[PDB]
């Protein structure tokens, strides 16, 4: 499967996505600190094949096609600043969501 | 009612002789876990098990009792009153519901207390397995040394654990050994039934010259 | 003076539609704001201006023991007939250079 | 030290205490208490729920909001006020 843009993703902390939006992209104006979260993006793990404890997650849960880790875009240890300007370029065919 | 657990229910593979309605509990309770945090406690194991409904929605309890310990779960006659006196003294009456913790996001969280529950449900079924026998002249084979303890795997997916205690002293064993023994562990242990065999009592040797004449 | 709040602006580096100055100007106009108070440990002034011309710190809506002591000063110059600022000021106390790393 | 000073001597319940539309439901659910004239949820903690269920100001789904909202053990839970305040609650 493909990577979640979303902000729907675990292992966070009110201080994990409390200056995020409903969409994982952070505000614009938002003045963040290093080592925040401005996008939060989540992506798929191990494939291998559905395990005998694991058959029952094979098809409940709608989009359990994939998995589910962290690779969301930090701001870089140490530098401070006000996010300005946010730009969301889409590959045509994708679904918008709500943000773009 | 979309269906999907009711087939979701028979897979059945490794729970058809396990609790199948616990294990959806279990699965239900561990799709809310994941990422709740705020609520008022956490979430509930209790839930109205409906066979045909399938995906039980969580309900809370509110347990009548004549006492104020366990404060979301406390009624009183008093209270019981304003309900014409229709809860008597001791009763499990829930009034209360709960709902779910989400999405993307939350549900490999809930995969993963989806695993956790399983685990636990398998650790409960080891123990009744290990009941079952209650301690016996079983044999396995070495597969890890820890320190002062041996450990065993025996058939069925089993593993037990051998005491440097109840071992002897010169005689040291090894992996890819054999040995046999009577444990006597199946009850409170660790997470289930540790089984502890001890290779060095009497009763040890009653059935090995047995085994032979 | 500590904290600004324009009405429309998001963060500082942004610009306000019918305003001459960029909003980090205006922070820097009301930073050299010299102002009097009495009575208290901090204040919050407020500022309403509409119309062509300029917002000096006259216009700041004054309170029971706040003294502006240099009326004159200009803020910034609102430049439309339908476009207006509208602000909310807040002054404290203090002692010596506290800047805004140490320190929403 | 002292000459320098000798030179200067001619200078120197929250769920009850809050509102019943502050409430996490549906303004259905809080317009349904707030009908007879209740504003804070101590209000409807001072009155039974026999006495609510008694009027028909409140609805079937409001019935299960406010066993919802019960859940919790916050509010309505059978309790007698003075009128307003407890002693946590003291005017200062």
């Amino acid at each position: 499967g493909p990577e979640e843009i979303t902000a729907d993703i675990p292992n966070v902390g009110e201080a994990a996505l409390s200056k995020l939006d409903e969409s994982g992209i952070v505000y614009i104006g938002a003045e963040v600190t290093g080592g925040d979260i401005l996008v939060g993006k989540v992506t798929p793990k191990g494939e291998t094949q559905l395990t005998p404890e694991e058959k029952l997650l094979r098809a409940i849960f709608g989009e359990k096609a994939s998995d589910v880790k962290d690779s969301s875009l930090r701001v870089p240890n140490g530098v401070s600043g006000t996010v300005i300007d946010v730009q969301v370029f889409t590959r045509d065919g994708v679904e918008k969501d709500k943000r773009a | 009612m979309n269906k999907e657990i009711l087939a979701v229910v028979e897979a059945v593979s490794n729970e058809k002789a396990l609790p199948r309605e616990k294990i959806f509990e279990a699965l239900e309770s561990a799709l809310a876990t994941a990422t709740k945090k705020k609520y008022e406690q956490e979430i509930d194991v209790r839930v109205q098990i409906d066979r045909k409904s399938g995906d039980f929605d969580t309900f809370r309890r509110w347990l009548v009792v004549d006492e104020v310990t366990q404060p979301t779960k406390e009624i009183t006659l008093e209270a019981a009153r304003y309900e014409d006196e229709s809860l008597n003294l001791g009763d499990y009456v829930e009034d209360q519901i709960e709902s779910v913790t989400f999405d993307r996001i939350t549900t490999q969280t809930a995969k993963q207390v989806i695993v956790q529950k399983v685990r636990e449900a398998e650790r409960a079924m080891v123990v009744d397995q290990f009941r079952e026998h209650e301690g016996e002249i079983i044999t396995g084979v070495v597969k890890k040394v820890n320190r002062d303890n041996i450990s065993l795997d025996l058939g069925n997916n089993a593993e037990a654990v051998i005491l440097r205690e109840d071992m002897l002293p010169r005689e040291n064993f090894r992996p890819g050994d054999r040995v046999r023994g009577v444990l006597y562990s199946v009850r409170p242990e660790a997470r289930g039934a540790q089984l502890f065999v001890t290779r060095s009592k009497p009763e040890m040797l009653i059935e090995l010259f047995r085994i032979e004449v | 003076v500590t904290e600004v709040e324009i009405d429309g602006v998001l963060h500082e580096y942004s610009t306000k539609e019918g305003v001459q100055e960029d909003i980090l100007e205006i922070l820097l106009n009301l930073k050299g704001l010299a102002v009097r108070v009495q009575g208290k440990d901090e204040v919050i002034l407020t500022l309403n201006k509409s119309g062509i011309g300029p917002v000096t710190a006259a216009d700041i809506t004054h309170d029971g023991d706040v003294e502006i002591v240099k009326p004159q000063h200009v803020i910034c110059h609102l430049t439309d007939e339908n476009a207006s600022i509208s602000m909310r000021i807040k002054v404290q106390r203090g002692r010596g250079y506290v800047p805004a790393s140490t320190r929403e | 030290a002292t000459i320098l000073a000798e030179q200067l001597e001619a200078f120197v319940d929250p769920i009850l205490l809050r509102p019943v539309d502050d409430l996490e439901l549906t303004v259905r659910s809080a317009n349904c208490l707030k009908a007879e004239a209740i504003h804070y949820i101590g209000d409807l903690v001072q009155r039974t729920e026999v006495e609510l269920l008694k009027t028909p100001n409140l609805g079937k789904k409001s019935l299960t909001e406010i066993k919802d909202v019960l859940a919790s053990r916050g509010l309505s839970l059978g309790m007698r006020l003075e009128n307003w305040p407890p002693a946590s609650i003291a005017d200062e």
